[PDB]
């Protein structure tokens, strides 16, 4: 599924003109700024729901299960305890 | 030792120039002119090829059909074509009908038509023009690579021009161009052959003394471009050749390194495939592409324009899984200009030229277009002595300075047509403008 320079396996390609400028001769970092703000801003919004919901679930469930334990190996939590072993 | 070029000007600034042969009985007369596409902006772009259509489309005294039968009558034909930075316009005849061929050309330079209804009629014939081009692929190669080398200036425009500019080109647009261009201190009247060069002074004097001068006459061959390391891919996989051409910028026709960038062009030379002898070619590159059946053909290029030129190869090639080796070992012959040329290298193709310079100019079409040539980027026709003087003053340590300012790790222009999927990106390619052994 993968051929090598010359005959890589691509269809056909026909109709594409395609236009590039010397490294030499460009600003890489042309542009930095507007992309470093704006576009990691949007990239990063939405993309923000996948990370938060499923982080923000199983911390929760941690969090009560921490707290949880702590009291049950209290003094108050004693008899909670006893029944929970 | 050829015959003297004769030159004499007239009032208006008109330059005539001519170099008689008396073993020959036909003779070339044209009007070279300092002046192309280059002359135009971005929003009358085609206009100079527009007017070379219509030319031929009848004048105030003869119709199209006049001009068809008067040139018919004469026996030879009238041949113009337009580039970036001169127009010409000649006539081959006989001996005796040079008179005739002078007038007609007079004619439709000064006074031709360009009347709406034809105007019309040829916004067609170009249009089609634009799409069978397409066919000819050195020419599709070479007007891509122009594009991207200039991006965004005059040399980098197209002579046709784009198809917005053919559908509203005026006669108004064509009559100011020829107005502001062709005038009489950029034209040189050129006769080779069996020409008297008394008598095309007398011809010129009849036909060509009501030419406007311009307003500043600076001298022929007259003028900033700013190169651009870029590369054009036109990948098309039904097509069985790759054409390939890869450029630095070059040297002007006045340049003080001119004869030393033909030497080092020369020490490259050119490949075919069809041609016999070139399985035995001296150059080295000539001996690895033939021996690795790499390449149908190459061909260097050294392009020279008034304030810059290109500088390269045009490579052509069925072998599209060698299309690497191609281009490596070609870029690999351009750093042994800067590294290891020596004598050797430099007296053999030296030896080359001498004779190439004169070998070229064979006809009388051939030396009508030389001396127009220099008349109208030079100023002067230089001498065959004065030429053999430049070329003996090329040393191995001029080709390797100037091969170490103008090619050891610059930025190239590349353009690629047809199975060019084995072509690698542009940085891979620039990365062999210079060795790390060295």
């Amino acid at each position: 599924y993968m051929g090598w320079w010359g005959h890589m396996g691509s269809p056909p390609q026909k109709g594409i003109a395609g236009y590039t400028i010397s490294p030499f001769a460009a600003r890489p970092f042309a542009g930095v700024v507007h992309a470093a703000i704006f576009n990691t801003f949007r990239r990063t919004k939405n993309q923000a729901l996948f990370v938060i919901l499923p982080v923000s679930f199983f911390y929760y469930v941690w969090t009560q299960a921490s707290e949880k334990n702590e009291w049950l190996y209290t003094k108050a939590g004693r008899h909670e305890l006893a029944k929970a072993l | 030792v050829s015959p003297k070029t004769r030159t004499s000007n007239l009032k208006n600034g008109l330059t005539i120039a001519s170099e008689s042969n008396p073993l020959v009985q036909t003779a070339t007369v044209g009007v070279w002119i300092d002046a192309g596409s280059r002359n135009e902006n971005a929003y009358n772009n085609g206009t100079a090829h527009f007017f070379e259509h219509l030319a031929f489309k009848g004048t105030d005294k003869r119709s199209q059909h006049q001009l068809e039968l008067d040139i018919e009558n004469m026996g030879g034909h009238l041949n113009a074509y337009t580039s970036r930075e001169s127009t010409v316009y000649y006539a081959k005849s006989f001996k005796d009908d040079v008179p005739k061929s002078v007038e007609i050309l007079a004619d439709i330079l000064q006074h031709s038509k360009l009347a709406e209804s034809a105007i019309d009629r040829e916004r067609e014939v170009i249009t089609r023009e634009l799409e069978e081009v397409n066919k000819q692929y050195e020419e599709v190669v070479f007007d891509h690579l122009h594009a991207t080398a200039f991006m965004n200036q005059p040399l980098g425009r197209t002579i046709l021009g784009p198809r917005e500019n053919i559908q509203t080109i005026t006669n108004t647009e064509l009559r100011k161009f020829i107005t502001e261009n062709y005038t009489a201190d950029r034209m040189v009247l050129v006769g080779a052959g069996a020409v008297d060069h008394d008598a095309l002074v007398e011809l010129a004097e009849k036909y060509f003394s009501h030419l406007p001068s311009s307003q500043s006459p600076v001298p022929l061959g007259t003028p900033i471009p700013n190169f651009v390391g870029s590369e054009v891919r036109l990948r098309d996989d039904t097509m069985p050749v790759a054409h390939i051409a890869i450029a630095v910028e070059g040297v002007s026709w006045t340049s003080e390194d001119y004869y030393t960038a033909l030497v080092a062009q020369a020490i490259i030379g050119n490949y075919d495939r069809a041609v016999g002898t070139s399985r035995h070619q001296g150059s080295r590159l000539s001996n690895i592409v033939s021996e690795n059946n790499l390449a149908n053909s190459f061909q260097s290029f050294s392009t020279s324009y008034s304030d810059t030129g290109l500088w390269g190869i045009y490579l052509t090639s069925e072998n599209t899984t060698q299309i690497d080796d191609l281009v490596h070992f070609t870029l690999k012959e351009w750093n042994r200009l800067s590294t290891s040329v020596s004598n050797l290298q430099v007296e053999r193709a030296k030896s080359q030229l001498k004779a190439g310079l004169l070998l070229s100019l064979d006809g009388t079409t051939y030396v009508a277009e030389d001396i127009g040539r220099q008349l109208t980027t030079l100023g002067r026709r230089v001498t065959p002595a004065e030429v053999e003087a430049k070329l003996e003053a090329v040393t191995e340590h001029d080709v390797r300075a100037w091969a170490q300012k103008t090619l050891y790790d610059k930025d190239i222009a590349l353009v690629g047509l047809g199975p060019i999927e084995g072509l690698y990106d542009y940085n891979r390619i620039r990365n062999d403008m210079s060795m790390m052994r060295w």
